[PDB]
DNA sequence: CGCTGCCGATTCGTCGACCT
DNA sequence: AGGTCGACGAATCGGCAGCG
């Protein structure tokens, strides 16, 4: 949890 | 780090036709791809686009045979994105008639990569698909398109029209081929990257935000004169600012070099007698007093400091420190030097020992031998991972006012009533952006405003966009979805009005 | 543009005493506010006047009376003059050249002073008067002189000019019901400093009462669209910044007036703002707007602040500064009631442990600002001294583009044993800590060369810059601990 | 591995505008 | 009006990265 699947990929970021 | 990426794009039939409720998936992947591109042009990187389609009535592709590769465009090549581009996807492009194979169009984009790429350097790759899935394609070369994508480092999203969760049986056996290839890629993670159209709208409305890499700035933080530990520092928090400024041209050419600026000299005497450049010299206050100094000597006789610093001058404990004092326009985190064992055990220390006495450090900074030094607090952080030291910058004796406000409590005019009170104590639980209990007892914030982006890039680069886009027409208004990020949730909103109406009710208020 | 007088006390107690004589105690505070009036710029005309004095110089002659300084700017010349009399050389140097100890009417002190006001040029807008004495009830013999001093005191309270006493330490106390109390310029709430034993607490008190509020602007603080209260913002802490030079010209010491013109580069003739437009390149475009229009696109709102809701204090993280603070407090001139609300939200959101959250406009056409409003409740110090003004503090907030991202880095953690060597080696550094602590030394070594050539000494002084450590002391405070930290933590290579 | 130009970041010192 | 405060453009420096 401490880090979070979120980050954004690719298109996204 | 950067990225060859190819948009991919099926330009049949059925993705250019519409369910009248909705604008077609040819138009919906019109408008994700501009705000793709917006972002990419009005971001500084220098990562370069290129734009192939597949169905087209026309068949032109670098791989394309006399009947292998049929019905492939490759509408544009890798360039750096530009409103030449742009318009040609905003009116340009037209729906087609045809249809082709997608596993053609991303090997035709692995040649566009071997090709385009070679003569160029690029850290990842990525296919952005967009189609319906209503096609019959086939599987034969599977193992060797996954193994071209492992081999090459390319990277998949897939994008469909519709939510993962109508769809004919060619359509969910293309979905779970999907789920097979990106699994042979990337398994369960691989799942993830299926966005809809509708959250990719809402994920990307905005213009990207501004970032920089700040500069680690290494020095030895000193105890005493024989205690020296090695650390490096970076800049964390900022008041972030576009690079780019207005740049001032001609009415009429609209160029740059037709104007120039002068700068008179007059005494300050009656009929203002004008004054050579040569005959002034620079001079000081002091009082009523005026003193002549030459910048030659100013400079001499300026103060000089040693250089680079950071050394503590003691401890106290962190209650002597206000926090309404804090100086400075910055905020460095301070981490150990890099690579080294002895220096990251030596600062764990500190932090350690500064939390567990609950006392803070108080240091001078200076950050090369030409800067002003200052004094500032530092104090410790902890976290999952890391621990650091914080730095701030506090006030000298010089720069305090004081003003001897009156004192309200006391007053006999202005105490409230009880029954006021309990309107502003219904008002105040009305107005609470935080929920308690979460069964961690934790707060939840409904209204975390440092998530949000800074509304007036938004603004400029809107009416840039507009302006290029139009020129005749005059600039447009704000966004709604702006003014709705920037306002507070509407339960909050609803749940404000009766507490209002009472306060409005029980205070009485008059003007001048 | 203001005025301000100081009364001084000629009486022979003001020579007595390890504690500084008051007399000398009032030279020096009179020194060091001379000194802040001059590194402020500010424009206030200061005079200095004795009384009871054995010698006398004064525009209408009248005795015991000796102005040494008519009402006018700070200078070098009067600073030097001024400090001709500073510690018990001085201090012979005055009572020689002056004598001490002379019976006087403070009725006529009080006129003197007066006229020295009527005489001032262009018409300063407050008119002020300072006291200093420990002598209470100074006419306890002569009525006859304390009430036709009553009677002109009220007079000049009729004429509006304030007056105040900056009672000194005094062997067995002080009293203020005695005298002074009823010829002083009163406030509304009464709470007064005690008298004065110490050079930081006798100038914490004029430095405090000496300043008028400039209020630096006068917002509408709105919870709905309705309710709307009048507020203050004021700064209290303001970053001290070296003054720009002056252009000069070289033969008559004359300051310049500078202009700045616009003209073509062809044609040469002088360019309106309507003659040009402005441009950026992106992409590989040019885009053309005009200066009304950047204007526009920056309107958000109307200035004035705009309640969000509220939050627990707890979730406004210490290390999100971005800014420094401002303080609000209420504005009743323009709006009345403001104040009762204002005191009602401050006292129910102390009890709650709540922060307020507002949109922030400060002038017209600025983009908005998320800001905290923190309340900060009223504190005096043992002197009576206002340390924390009660009211909110305006707290900024950054927003998502303010953060910088950090590089990774491996956790690695200390033992008990280094942090317990750690832990005795900062209680042996611990010291206390206040803000007055320490000087800016740029500006005190700027100062000193200035004055060096204004007064033809040529020579200035090296400041000593306090910020430096006190290295020596703290290697003998920590002794062998530090080379026993160092043989326990660092490897025997570096 | 060295040279070179590029780039960005950073700190600082003037300039121009709003507000009392 | 005049001064003060904040924002903004120009100058200067040191480090990073691309090309041989
Ligand atoms: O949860 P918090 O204690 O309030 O700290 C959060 C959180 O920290 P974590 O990553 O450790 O969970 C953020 O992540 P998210 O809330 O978005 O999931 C992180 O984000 P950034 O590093 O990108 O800033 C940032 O850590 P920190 O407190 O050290 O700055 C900070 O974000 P907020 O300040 O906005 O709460």
């Amino acid at each position: 949890s401490k880090v979070k699947r979120k980050k954004p990929r690719g298109l996204f970021s | 780090n950067k990225a060859a990426v190819v948009l991919c794009m099926d330009v049949g039939f059925t993705m250019s036709n519409s369910i009248p409720g909705i604008e077609s998936p040819f138009e919906q992947a019109k408008k994700v791809i501009t705000m793709f591109v917006q972002r990419q042009v009005f971001a500084e990187n220098k990562d370069e686009i290129a734009l192939v389609l597949f169905g087209t009535d026309g068949t032109d592709n670098p791989l394309s045979g006399g009947d292998q590769y049929q019905n492939i465009t490759v509408h544009r090549h890798l360039m750096l994105p530009d409103f030449d581009l742009l318009e040609d996807i905003e009116s340009k492009i037209q729906p087609g008639s045809q249809q082709a194979d997608f596993l053609d169009a991303l090997i035709v984009s692995m040649d566009v990569i071997q090709h385009e790429t070679i003569g160029k350097k690029f850290e990842k790759r990525h296919i952005e698909i967009f189609t319906d899935l209503s096609s019959r394609f086939s599987k034969s070369q599977l193992d060797i398109i996954i193994h071209s994508l492992k081999k090459c480092d390319i990277s998949l999203q897939f994008f469909l029209p519709f939510s993962l969760g109508g769809i004919t049986e060619q359509q969910k056996e293309g979905l779970e081929i999907v789920k097979m290839v990106m699994i042979s890629l990337e398994g369960e993670d691989g799942l993830d990257e299926i966005y809809s159209f509708s959250e990719s709208l809402r994920k990307l409305c905005v213009f990207k935000k501004i970032e920089r890499h700040s500069i680690h700035w290494p020095c030895r933080l000193t105890i005493g004169s024989n205690l020296s530990i090695r650390i490096a520092a970076y800049k964390s928090i900022l008041q972030e600012r576009v690079k780019k400024t207005w740049t001032v041209v001609d009415a009429k050419t609209l160029k740059k070099e037709d104007i120039q600026k002068e700068t008179v000299y007059c005494l300050n005497d009656d009929d203002e007698t004008e004054v050579l450049k040569e005959d002034i010299i620079q001079g000081f206050r002091y009082g009523s007093d005026i003193v002549p100094f030459s910048k030659v000597d100013e400079e001499q006789m300026k103060y000089k400091s040693e250089g680079k610093c950071f050394s503590v001058l003691g401890f106290c404990k962190s209650s002597q420190v206000q926090r309404r004092f804090f100086m400075g326009n910055q905020v460095l985190k301070v981490f150990a030097a890099r690579d080294d064992e002895a220096a990251a055990v030596a600062l764990s220390s500190l932090i350690h020992a500064l939390d567990d006495l609950d006392m803070v450090a108080i240091v001078r900074y200076a950050y090369d031998k030409r800067a002003n030094p200052q004094v500032g607090v530092a104090f410790p952080h902890i976290k999952h991972n890391y621990e650091c030291l914080v730095y701030v910058q506090l006030p000298f004796m010089e720069d305090l006012r004081q003003y001897m406000f009156s004192s309200l409590k006391n007053s006999k005019k202005y105490a409230p009533t009880e029954a006021q009170l309990n309107a502003v104590d219904a008002l105040i639980d009305s107005m609470s952006l935080a929920k308690k209990d979460e069964k961690t007892d934790t707060l939840e914030d409904l209204f975390p405003t440092t998530k949000i982006p800074n509304p007036r890039f938004q603004r400029l680069f809107q009416c840039l966009l507009h302006r290029a886009l139009h020129p005749r027409e005059p600039l447009p208004p704000i966004q709604q979805h702006i003014w709705n990020m920037l306002n507070p949730p509407a339960e909050v909103t609803t749940k404000s009005q009766i507490p209002l109406s009472k306060i409005k009710t029980l205070f009485p208020l008059i003007e001048a | 543009r203001d005025s301000l007088i100081f009364l001084v006390d000629a009486s022979k107690a003001m020579f007595e005493s390890d504690e500084l004589t008051p007399f000398d105690m009032s030279i020096q505070c009179i020194q060091s506010v001379y000194i802040s009036k001059i590194i402020s710029s500010d424009r206030d005309l200061l005079a200095v006047v004795f009384y009871g004095t054995e010698k006398d110089k004064n525009s209408v002659n009248f005795k015991n009376i000796y102005v040494l300084q008519e009402l006018d700017n700070p200078g070098a010349k009067r600073i030097l003059e001024l400090d001709q009399f500073k510690g018990q050389q001085g201090q012979k140097r005055f009572q020689d050249m002056m004598g001490h100890g002379s019976d006087y009417s403070l009725s006529e002190v009080l006129w003197v002073c007066a006229n020295l006001f009527s005489d001032v040029q262009f018409k300063m807008s407050h008119k002020r008067i300072m006291l200093f004495t420990n002598e209470d009830n100074p006419h306890g013999n002569d009525s006859a002189k304390a009430s036709r001093a009553r009677t002109k005191a009220g007079d000049l309270r009729d004429t509006g000019i304030f007056l105040d006493l900056m009672h000194l330490k005094k062997p067995g106390g002080f009293d203020i019901s005695l005298f002074y109390r009823d010829i002083i310029s009163i406030a509304e709430d009464r709470v007064h400093f005690e008298e004065s034993s110490k050079l930081e607490d006798l100038l914490r008190k004029v430095r405090a009462k000496e300043t008028r509020k400039r209020a630096l602007s006068r917002l509408k603080l709105k919870l709905n669209k309705d309710i709307v209260i009048s507020v203050g913002i004021y700064n209290l802490v303001q970053k001290a910044l070296k003054p720009p030079p002056i252009k000069l010209y070289r033969e008559t010491n004359e300051p310049v007036k500078t202009k700045t013109r616009t003209f073509n580069t062809s044609t040469g003739g002088l360019l309106l703002p309507s003659d040009t437009k402005r441009s950026q390149i992106y992409g590989s475009r040019q885009i053309i707007l005009e200066k009304e229009e950047t204007e526009e696109l920056k309107r958000f709102d109307d200035p004035g602040l705009m309640l969000m809701g509220f939050k627990p204090l707890v979730l406004l993280k210490k290390h999100h500064y971005l800014r420094p603070s401002l303080f609000v407090y209420p504005e009743e001139s323009l709006v009345i009631g403001s104040s009762t609300l204002f005191s009602a939200l401050l006292i129910k959101c102390l009890e709650k442990e709540v922060a307020a959250l507002c949109r922030y406009t400060p002038r017209r056409n600025i983009p908005p600002y998320f800001v905290a409003l923190v309340p900060q409740e009223e504190e005096l110090d043992d002197q009576k001294i206002q340390v924390t003004p009660p009211g909110f503090q305006l707290v900024f907030l950054p927003f998502a583009d303010d953060k910088r991202k950090m590089p990774f880095t491996e956790k690695i953690m200390a033992t008990p044993e280094q942090v317990g060597k750690m832990k005795a080696i900062v209680e042996k550094l611990r010291f206390t800590y206040r803000s007055d602590s320490f000087e800016n030394p740029v500006l005190q070594q700027h100062f000193r060369n200035l004055e060096a050539l204004a007064l033809d000494l040529m020579e200035p002084e090296q400041a000593v810059d306090l910020t430096l450590p006190k290295v020596e002391a703290m290697n003998k405070r920590l002794g062998s601990l530090v080379d026993e930290f160092k043989e326990l933590v660092y490897p025997p290579d570096y």
